[PDB]
């Protein structure tokens, strides 16, 4: 039973499906992600108050 | 009577007022400006309206 439980929880992580993934919405130390500096990406993120 | 003064405190996740970006612009888009007294010394009560 313990081996079966470990095997069914053996999945490391599930691939992010997009910006609506709850994992990205709450960044933590276990999963770190960031931009470079001031990419059209940073400008877009500036106007997103959410 | 048009200018209705509003008092607000920043202690809960309902106001995320921060500094402004020194890029020859007021601040981020679609955001109303405010002001806050800043204390210089523990004895002096003079505070600039930044």
């Amino acid at each position: 039973a313990n081996l079966a439980a470990f095997l069914v929880l053996d999945r490391p992580e599930e691939r992010i499906t997009g910006i609506n993934d709850p994992r990205l919405r709450n960044p933590s130390d276990k999963f770190i992600y960031a931009t470079v500096k001031q990419s059209s990406v940073d400008i877009y993120f500036r106007r997103q108050v959410c | 009577d048009n200018h209705l003064s509003i008092v607000t405190l920043e202690e809960a996740p309902f106001v995320i007022v921060e500094d402004i970006d020194p890029l020859t612009e007021t601040c981020v888009r679609n955001t109303v400006p405010c002001r806050k007294f800043v204390k210089i010394n523990n004895s002096t009560n003079e505070g600039m309206n930044v």
